[PDB]
């Protein structure tokens, strides 16, 4: 292939791995705090101070196999809780990739992942799982996996709320949530 | 042709600040870069932006801002003076406004002319409670509320297809605010005005 895929099947692998880091960290009942630097590690994707959680990362790339999103195959990031008693699905975060081409496009989209961040780093914490997990009686629950986005599981009348889009070469990637 | 984006929230007094703040940071999450560090080749890196957390006194809500303290002194001052702005003018309405533009240069002798591309308003609606009951129960509502805000700020994000291109060295401070130690947001300015609340017309209804 051309180096510049290389480089894009990077970034999206590494935008998937960052994405699944953000939202289980946003599940984890404490408050993130990450410095800014002005000399980074070269670490630093998409130009965010992410740490990686090396379980998750496990989890994420056991679920992604060594492959990426594409048109059918998407990565799915589902957060859950168990009672006492014993699974409701309270929400599953939804990484798609699209048909569409954006042949006027090497760094943009960099920068357009970087941002999609930021804007998930945004809306996990504004969804009702947000403040259900900082109060945790209740235990939070995450699994990864590939779609077959089954959406069934949460419940009837349920909303999508869309995190963000992103133009490739290669195609589009869309990022939302569909929450209880 | 500056995009526009109009907000509206109804808070208590002691609400108004931190939603305020809510508001400003998220945009300015998503209108700011890591430092750029030139080289002479004319090349630069970019640093690293941290984010965090802000849980609200008084409101069920929490934001993620960037991880620079003297942006959120920028931004905390500023909102001080509208809530000071406020509680001045009495019974009556104000609002924020946060402008990104960019410089551009003229031919002397004018002065470089400040054209903007964005520009953020929140109408801010102060409600005066009574009770404890509906100072709690306004606690909890202002924070849906404030969800349903960022969450249409993040739609704004993608709605919005400008950016202003990348500068060169020379150029960079047209484009960004190169004060921060930790960020670097695009340019920007905030002011705020008290409104005169108007009627409504009993033509379409």
């Amino acid at each position: 292939n051309s180096q510049d895929r290389k480089d894009l099947d990077k970034f999206i692998k590494f935008f998937a791995l960052k994405t699944v880091q953000v939202i289980v960290q946003a599940r984890l009942g404490e408050k993130i705090c990450t410095r800014s630097s002005s000399s980074p590690t070269g670490s630093d994707w998409f130009n965010l101070a992410i740490k990686d959680i090396p379980e998750v990362t496990h989890e994420a790339k056991k679920a992604l196999a060594g492959q990426l999103p594409a048109v059918g195959r998407s990565m799915c990031v589902e957060i859950s809780l168990k009672t006492s008693e014993g699974s409701m699905e309270l929400e599953i975060w939804c990484l798609e990739m699209n048909e569409k081409c954006d042949k006027e496009i090497s760094y943009t989209v960099y920068n357009r992942l970087s941002l999609l961040l930021k804007s998930l780093l945004a809306i996990t914490r504004v969804t009702p799982a947000y403040r259900l997990s900082r109060k945790q009686e209740y235990v939070i629950l995450y699994r990864i996996y590939f779609g077959e986005v089954q959406l069934s599981g949460l419940g009837e009348g349920f909303q999508t709320v869309r995190v963000g889009t992103v133009g490739t070469p290669v195609g589009t990637i869309t990022l939302s949530c569909a929450y209880r | 042709n500056c995009r526009s984006e109009v907000l509206e929230v109804s808070v208590e007094g002691r609400q108004v600040e931190e939603a305020m703040l809510a508001v400003l940071h998220t945009v300015l999450l998503h209108r700011s870069t890591g430092k750029f560090h030139y080289a002479a080749a004319g090349t630069y890196s970019i640093g690293t932006v941290g984010t965090q957390d802000v849980d609200c006194d008084f409101i069920d809500f929490t934001y993620v801002r960037v991880s620079s303290e003297e942006l959120d002194r920028a931004l905390r001052k500023v909102v001080g003076e509208f809530k000071d702005a406020l509680r001045n003018s009495g019974g009556d309405l104000g609002q924020m406004s946060l402008e990104f533009y960019q410089k551009k240069k003229s031919r002397w002798p004018f002065s470089d002319e400040c054209i903007p591309w964005e520009v953020w308003t929140v109408k801010v609606h102060v409600v005066a409670l009574a009770t404890e009951q509906e100072r709690q129960i306004c606690r909890e509502k202002v924070g849906e509320k404030l969800c349903e805000k960022i969450i249409n700020i993040v739609e704004v994000m993608n709605r919005h297809e400008y950016l202003p291109k990348m500068p060169t060295q020379s150029e960079v401070d047209n484009v960004f605010d190169t004060g921060l130690r930790d960020v670097q947001p695009y340019l920007y300015k905030i002011s705020f005005q008290i409104t005169d609340a108007l009627g409504t017309s009993v033509t379409t209804t």
